[PDB]
């Protein structure tokens, strides 16, 4: 009920957050009883908004649905409501406005980029009463949400999956925008280079080993403190290699001690056989002596008789000894047959085992849009505990429906490439040009600038966008440290379905480690017959240089080897993405690079405050703000993350330029 | 707190595989070599043992004697007493051996002999003779 | 951010 509302908003139901503490210091420092009243009001308001996100939830309409005693304190309710509204926890996205927007605007904000982060912030700012204009370099909106549309064919070249609805803000958006969400069937069969499937046994054996190897790197990091090597941050790739090398070492160590047990025992045999051979000689010589003494025929003196009798006894004793040694000979002989029949494992992983493992590594390289040797060992999975619950889905009608819908009613200047960002104590001015005719210049004056340029663009050297004055070192250093990955897609449009329709995805196992991410995975998720191929890891960057024909050629080859040469027709339509080359992206999405950490995401999010114009003048207002996937530590590299960063900055900007009434 | 099951990762080993750029390859090689030098050592002793086994062909069957198989008699014949004296000279206190030599006397009867004929047969003197060897 | 296709 109210607890689900908190969960769906990424909030603890029974506790106040740091953000809430800042706006309600009176309540958090006060008695527990009052804190409980606040929590209920907050959760209930969230629930109301969540129950019907198609219409604006006003303060009036909120007080209405609340029962006593909660509905007694009208100010506390009003405060909580405004707080939620301002921070975009309620009334965000595309909803029917009950109170038509006041025609009179306050403040002027220029937003650089019209991707999801920029669009989300714009809606919020416009909704707050500010003058908002967005500048997009492309001839469209959505940025990294790029949908290919030709006829009935629909395929996403950028973001494609909604990663669980539980706690995901995209769930609200999906009720506001007609999104044909379809569950992803987890079943993923693999096909080796030769085109033959991988048996259930191996598939599971390698996958389990893969997870075991990752868990091992975690141990190696947290317990053995292997995080720095040669004054360099250890990468996930390095850690995996070391772990694998050590598993190969153990296999060899077990082998050695097994063959050493054999020799030790075989040396026990050597000694025993040496005894037996000498004893057999002793027995032979004694037998002769007895026979010679036995010759002397009765009757004989007592010494001659003693000789016979004594040698008889001595021989009996020695014959008993030999029998006991022969008893021991049979025990060791079979002990050796048992050991020789019990060899330990020959290899840690066979060539085929390694190739299948490389597919899992490629899969991980896809997830993080980067080769494993670039990922921070200590932090690559820092955002793990924030994953949403529920099954992963795809946008069957193309993800672009989201940005397009969010663009409705906004002032967006397309084909406008921002070139320079000037920010001072009295305001800002952004210099941009027409992408179609670069000489045509545009000047935009504003009170604040919200920068949503991708990390790739911010990294560009020489820079594509100049900041005046330059960004401070703390900001640029973060930019240099943070990783900006790459991953590409190959859209293959056909006229007929020649694949297993109940199978959403299937993999192709590359021959070598180097090419593991090369067209390693195929997606079958749309209405029309379309196959989407992934290019991850080191392959992504290299394949951008290869032409479409050659890429499609390789795709066809792979599919032929799997479905038969006379079953794969020549594609009617093909598209290949090149995110790194794309001047407005220069990569796909951020990753936690070795040497970086979740803290850099926070640094990326901090606004910039210019120095004073007049010396000795009071401390200016922050003027330059940042949003975007690379500015949200808990959900980076995602659509929801971008969306949330936009909502965050809108609240901070509004608080700064329109003032906060709910803090008092 | 611990590595995954079946997985092996010690501090000492990790440091070894990462001492230098080739350390890992050097470690694995030095083991591939140790394995080869032990396998050749196995076949060597296997062939040495095969020859020793061939020398024990037939075992000790042509050297085996039939058992004495006879009842124990309480009476001591002059012949038996004389055998004992010599048995004491050659075996000392191994009553079992002495009894086996005489044939028809038990272990206890031998012990009794030691006391019953201690003086007459200078057993004490005969015992010291055995100690000198 | 690990594997992705899970729950
Ligand atoms: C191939 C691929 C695959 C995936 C994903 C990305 C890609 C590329 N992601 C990540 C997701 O797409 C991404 O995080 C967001 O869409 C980006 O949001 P932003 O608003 O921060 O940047 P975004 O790059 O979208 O917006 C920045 C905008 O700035 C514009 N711009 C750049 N330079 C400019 C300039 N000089 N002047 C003016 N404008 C300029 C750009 O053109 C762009 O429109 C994803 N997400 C997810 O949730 N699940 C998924 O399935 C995936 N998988
Ligand atoms: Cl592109
Ligand atoms: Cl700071």
């Amino acid at each position: 009920g109210v607890e689900g509302a908190a969960f769906q908003s990424r909030l603890p139901h029974d506790r106040m957050t740091s953000q809430e503490a800042a706006c309600f210091p009176d309540i958090i420092s006060g008695p527990q009883q009052t804190q409980k009243v606040f929590l209920f009001i907050r959760n209930r308001t969230l629930q109301l908004w969540l129950d019907n996100p198609k219409i604006q939830l006003t303060f009036e309409a909120t007080l209405q649905q609340l029962e006593a005693p909660y509905n007694s304190d009208t100010v506390l309710v009003h405060r909580v409501h405004s707080y939620l509204e301002r921070h975009g926890l309620i009334n965000f996205g595309i909803y029917k406005r009950i109170k038509p927007l006041p025609t009179k605007k306050t403040g002027k904000v220029i937003i650089i980029g019209s991707g999801v982060s920029g669009l989300a912030a714009a809606r919020q700012l416009q909704s707050f009463g500010m003058d908002v204009t967005l500048l997009e370099a492309r001839d469209r909106v959505g940025g990294r949400v790029a949908t290919f549309r030709k006829g009935n064919y629909v395929a996403d070249l950028g973001a494609m999956v909604v990663t669980g609805l539980g706690g995901n803000p995209m769930a609200v958006v999906s009720k506001q925008v007609n999104m044909e969400l379809a569950k992803i069937k987890q079943k993923c069969p693999l096909y080796e280079a030769n085109g033959q499937a991988v048996p259930k046994e191996k598939d599971e054996m390698v996958e389990q080993e893969f997870n075991r190897l990752l868990e091992a790197t975690s141990y190696l990091s947290h317990q053995l403190d292997f995080n720095v090597l040669n004054n360099k941050p250890v990468s996930l790739g390095q850690a995996l290699e070391v772990v694998i090398q050590l598993q190969e070492k153990h296999v060899k160590d077990e082998q050695i001690e097994h063959w050493k047990k054999i020799v030790k025992t075989q040396e026990e045999l050597k000694e025993l056989l040496n005894k037996m051979v000498n004893l057999k000689e002793k027995i032979k010589e004694l037998h002769q002596q007895y026979k010679e003494a036995s010759e002397v025929k009765p009757p004989r003196d007592i010494t001659a008789e003693f000789l016979v009798k004594s040698k008889h006894r001595d021989l009996t004793a020695l014959c008993k000894e030999y029998d006991e040694l022969a008893e021991t000979q049979g025990k060791l002989e079979e002990k050796l047959q048992e050991l020789e029949a019990n060899p330990p494992s020959d290899v840690y992983l066979s060539s085929r085992d390694r190739q299948i493992l490389d597919w899992h590594f490629a899969n991980l390289e896809f997830a993080n849009a980067t080769p494993l040797s670039t990922l921070s060992l200590k932090h690559w999975d820092q955002d793990d505990d924030f994953e949403f619950t529920g099954s992963h889905l795809t946008v069957r009608n193309g993800y672009s429906c989201v940005p397009v819908a969010l663009a409705e009613g906004l002032d967006i200047k397309l084909n406008t490439a921002v070139r320079q960002v000037r920010y001072t104590a009295s305001g800002c001015e952004v210099i941009a040009v027409n992408t179609r005719s670069t000489s045509q210049t545009f000047i935009y004056k504003c009170d604040a600038v919200l920068c949503t340029l991708p990390l790739g663009v911010l990294k560009q050297q020489p820079p594509a966008v100049q900041f005046v004055p330059p960004l401070p070192e703390w900001k640029t250093s973060a930019v240099q440290r943070m990783g900006f990955g790459n991953l590409n897609k190959v859209v293959l449009c056909f006229d007929r379905v020649f694949w297993d329709p109940s199978v959403n995805l299937f993999g192709h196992v590359g021959s070598t480690t180097a090419s593991r991410g090369e067209l390693f995975l195929f997606w079958n998720l749309y209405k029309a017959p379309i196959l989407l191929a992934l290019v991850a890891g080191e392959a992504a960057g290299i394949m951008e240089n290869i032409s479409d024909d050659v890429i499609v050629g390789r795709c066809l080859a792979i599919l032929k080897g799997i479905f038969g040469s006379s079953a794969v027709p020549q594609p009617k339509e093909t598209v290949v993405s090149r995110w790194r080359a794309d001047p407005w992206a220069r990569g796909s999405y951020s990753y936690v690079a070795a040497g970086s950490s979740g803290n850099d995401y926070d640094l990326m999010a901090q606004p910039i405050t210019p120095g004073p114009s007049i010396p000795g003048a009071p401390q200016p207002i922050p003027r330059l703000f940042f949003a975007g996937e690379h500015t949200i530590r808990n959900y980076p590299a995602t659509v929801h993350g971008a969306l949330l960063s936009g909502l965050r900055e809108a609240g901070r900007i509004a608080d700064q330029f329109l003032g906060a009434m709910y803090t008092l | 707190r611990k590595p995954p099951k079946g997985m092996f990762l010690s501090q000492e080993d990790v440091e070894a595989v990462s001492a230098n750029a080739t350390a890992a390859t050097t470690v694995l090689r030095q083991l591939d070599m140790e394995l080869v030098s032990v396998k050749r050592q196995i076949q060597n002793i296997k062939q040495t043992n095969s020859a020793l086994k061939e020398k024990l062909d037939g075992g000790i069957e042509p050297y085996r004697l039939p058992e004495v198989i006879q009842k124990c008699n309480a009476r001591w014949t002059t012949e038996e007493q004389l055998l004992a004296v010599q048995a004491i000279r050659k075996y000392g206190r191994d009553f079992q051996a002495i009894s086996d030599v005489i044939g028809n006397k038990s272990v206890v009867q031998v012990k009794n002999f030691f006391v019953n004929y201690r003086r007459r047969f200078n057993i004490d003197e005969v015992l010291q003779e055995w100690e000198a060897e | 951010a690990r594997t992705k296709q899970t729950a």
